[PDB]
RNA sequence: GAAAUUGUUGAAAGGGAAGGGCAUUUGAUCAGACAUGG
RNA sequence: GGAAUACUGCCAGCUGGGACUGAGGACUGCGACGUAAGUCAAGGAUGCUGGCAUAAUGGUUAUAUGCCGCCCGUCUUGAAA
RNA sequence: GCCCUGAAAAUGGAUGGCGCUCAAGCGUGUUACCUAUACUCUACCGUCAGGGUUGAUAUGAUGCCCUGACGAGUAGGCAGGCGUGGAGGUCAGUGACGAAGCCUAGACCGUAAGGUCGGGUCGAACGGCCUCUAGUGCAGAUCUUGGUGGUAGUAGCAAAUA
RNA sequence: UUGGCGGAAAGGCCUUGGGUGCUUGCUGGCGAAUUGCAAUGUCAUUUUGCGUGGGGAUAAAUCAUUUGUAUACGACUUAGA
């Protein structure tokens, strides 16, 4: 009970884009461990959690959670795309993210 | 996967080398980079050190000082390859770009924190035998660079201690390996082994 | 209060403002179709504002509500008010700005008899 | 007037449904879950704690325990999604389980007396069956974690 | 008693212009509710 | 001599995972399953549970970050010029 | 065939850049993958078309309802609308218990022209609807008149004895 | 706490000796619920202002004045208890 993790490190890449045209609105990241789309077809419809520290207390708390989900994969690395409640600020592309494993159907 | 990596510069092709570690950062990876004087490029002395004058000839005209600046330095040769592969000017590419050191020879806390290889980024594995190449420190020196011998110093200072200290390793690691031969065939032992431990 | 709708959507939230009204005082936000030849507003190059068009154009069935879900309806007097007796769940009503401080508590009293929504209540409100 | 009346007026009417056809069938759980089987519970309070699963209610939860002496779990819903099944498996041939249901569950600060009750005659049985097995109680008592190195996508469970 | 333009106060940003678009973080500000036995 | 397999194609063959949508608003239609009364996935979503109150959420605004964005008007085959 | 010679120009510099040598090069083959305002399916706006329906039965027949298809645009044509001075008619309209006007990174409606509200300031008149009427809508014209900036506390204020 | 070693940016490393907590090497006795079927539920490290008790320490630089090895003005260089 050093370790209490319960979803798999990931990290937070791009907004899909083309050369010159992003689109913030789906996210692109790359899961700890994952090197195929084979493999990154086990995430797809997990959730996700951005999570962040602000100034502002709310709930008595500083610690503030973006939720979101793993849609599909993309290209043959393993990367995958998701889409979160709000849309990923973009200061965070190379941030740490988490993958979680509900919801299960294993 | 680490919260910091740290790469033997040693026997890696600088424009490979400098891709995967360039991506590094984007991704959010601390990186250092040692050793960056056993560096190499592809092709023989001759071809890189013209390269570099090619380098050299380009200023600004009307105020050499505000023009390109050509850094001597293997760390720095190497520090350009990667900066062209990162969108420097953005906000997002001076973060990349602060998590990344980059040294000659290899000065302390590193000194004694692993170092890792970059296999695609290999000379060994990449170059085609036969092909000719180029060692950084020896073209840095050629066209400025100053510390050659006081880094080649430094580094068989640092041998001699790294030895001393794989020795000891190596001794301690016989006492274990020993000392753990009888358990080593004890009944707890057969059990490991038929789960695969 | 009011009756059903669909989710009210906006479609286009954001004002529309004249091209470089944002650069010289002299030039109004109030929206202007673009004329010029070389325009790249006019011609719409991307990275430049949008302008305004009739894809735009909001749902007839959620067209006009409110928050609320009410149509608001001015309105300077009690009589005036009064139309609104049979669409309680419809119109809101919105007194006039130049209707007077008892004139209103006059009209904001009626209104609560009826059950007819009031949207600026606290009009000239003392206290 | 300030404004013109409007010619026209809506119905103030409200309409009623159209009949709709969504009927409501069973949920059918994937092959895995099978009562006495450990569940490793993924979210909510008791999220890493590793639970013997007893009964599908109807309310298409999974009813579970523990057993509480064993971890602290109670007698207590989990969603069928929230869950991994490992394919460690106890005998639930002796534990009654059939008054609890979704009623059981239905709200109505205390524990009621029944509840306590209820977990030591379900615990007293799975306990006595866990024991059967050497470390299967230890094995519960501990909590699951992803460790450096874990692959959810590979692992066995 | 408008605008240009200005002083002071308050808030904010600013490594060779500033301004704009889509998106979201963060801060500020504003809402829409409305009723159930005591 | 007797097989198998590959390759290509067909099935009104059976199944798992993920994602977006849920327009409509009594009933009329075409059907399906039933021995039957009835049931249904058949002319567009329902059901069960929970969460939020000086709050969940939304609008606006400022700023940061990703990508993108040359000065309008004019004449002109051609204007950021 | 690849490679080498043949192969000389002016600021420093361009396979787009980095850099790449069993390539990240040249020829060829095979899969997978990325991505347009295009294609497919769905919602919504509008346009056009076809169709139904005041038969007695509350509130729009230039209406309501059903269905299919379609949407680039200079010069230019047509349409439906937004806004201004004044005029006939009407709301027995708003108003000194505050009209008009102005200010307001406050609110709401409209694709938009615009409309509406709150608060502040103000002081005498003003508005909606059906019509009528034009001296009716500005960014530009080295446009007109006025007012104001940066330039800038800058150029300067040094001939003629003190 | 006994020794040592480390200057490339050593600012860390090895060592000796006891003390103290823990020890899942092993065997027992208790506890956990109702946070209600997920959602906000482990605290990290930076600065910076204040609060207490201890140890500590007790200056200068600038303006003005002055030199002319200096100087368009700033700047430079001298001198003054």
């Amino acid at each position: 009970a050093e370790s209490h993790r319960l979803y798999v490190k990931g990290k937070h890449l791009s907004y899909q884009r083309s050369k010159r045209v992003n689109n913030p609105n789906v996210s692109l990241i790359k899961i700890e461990g994952v090197a195929t789309p084979q493999d990154a077809q086990f995430y797809l419809g997990k959730r996700i959690a951005y999570v962040y520290r602000a100034s502002k207390e709310v709930r008595g708390s500083k610690i503030r959670v973006m939720w979101g989900k793993v849609t599909r994969t993309h290209g043959n690395s393993g990367v995958v795309r998701a889409t979160f409640r709000n849309n990923l600020p973009a200061k965070t592309f190379g941030a740490s993210v988490r993958i979680f494993l509900y919801p299960s159907n294993i | 996967v680490e919260p910091v990596v740290v790469i033997d510069g040693k026997g890696h092709l600088v424009g490979r080398l400098a891709s995967v570690v360039a991506k590094q950062l984007l991704n959010g990876q601390k990186i250092v980079v040692v050793r960056a004087e056993e560096l190499n490029i592809s092709g023989e002395f001759f071809r890189n050190k013209l390269k570099y004058h090619d380098f050299l000839r380009k200023a600004t005209a009307f105020n050499k000082t505000r023009g390109p600046f050509h850094f001597r330095a293997p760390s720095r040769i190497f520090y350009k390859a990667l900066r062209g592969m990162v969108s420097h000017k953005t906000a997002r590419g001076k973060a990349a770009l602060e998590r990344l050191k980059v040294f000659e020879g290899i000065p302390p806390p590193y000194d004694k924190k692993k170092r890792v290889v970059v296999p695609q980024a290999l000379r060994v594995l990449r170059l085609k035998p036969g092909r000719k190449y180029t060692t950084l420190g020896k073209l840095s020196t050629s066209v400025g660079w100053k510390y050659e011998d006081v880094v080649a110093k430094l580094e068989a200072k640092r041998k001699v201690s790294s030895a001393e200290y794989y020795a000891k390793k190596r001794a301690f690691t016989k006492k274990v390996a020993s000392a753990n031969a009888t358990a080593a065939e004890s009944d707890v032992a057969k059990q490991l082994a038929a789960l695969g431990y | 209060a009011s009756l059903p709708h669909p989710k009210i959507v906006k479609k286009h939230t954001k004002k529309f403002k004249r091209h470089h009204s944002d650069r010289y005082h002299r030039v109004a936000e109030n929206w202007r179709k673009q004329k010029g030849i070389d325009s790249v507003v006019r011609r719409r190059f991307r990275g430049n504002i949008s302008q305004p068009k009739i894809g735009y154009g909001s749902n007839k069935k959620t067209k006009f509500l409110s928050p609320s879900g009410h149509k608001t309806f001015l309105v300077a007097n009690v009589k005036d008010l009064e139309t609104l007796t049979m669409h309680t769940k419809t119109y809101a009503a919105e007194i006039a700005h130049n209707i007077s401080a008892k004139n209103r508590v006059v009209i904001l009293a009626r209104a609560k008899a009826l059950g007819i929504k009031v949207t600026n209540p606290k009009g000239r409100l003392a206290l | 007037s300030a404004q013109k009346a409007p010619k026209w007026y809506p119905s103030e009417d409200v309409a009623a449904l159209k009949k709709t056809r969504k009927a409501a069938r069973p949920q059918k759980l994937r092959a895995s879950l099978v009562p006495g089987t450990v569940l490793i519970l993924l979210a909510g309070r008791f999220r890493g704690k590793r639970v013997v699963y007893l009964k599908h209610l109807e309310d298409n939860t999974l009813l579970i325990s523990g057993p509480f002496k064993v971890n602290g779990v109670p007698l207590r819903r989990v969603n069928a999604r929230y869950v991994i099944a490992t394919s460690t498996k106890v005998s639930v041939e002796g534990v009654n389980v059939e008054k609890f249901n979704v009623e059981y569950f239905a709200k109505e600060k205390e524990i009621k007396a029944e509840r306590v009750e209820d977990q030591k005659v379900v615990d007293k049985a799975l306990i006595a069956e866990i024991k059967k097995t050497p470390l299967l109680k230890q094995y519960l008592s501990a909590s699951f974690s992803l460790k450096n190195g874990d692959k959810p996508h590979m692992l066995k469970f």
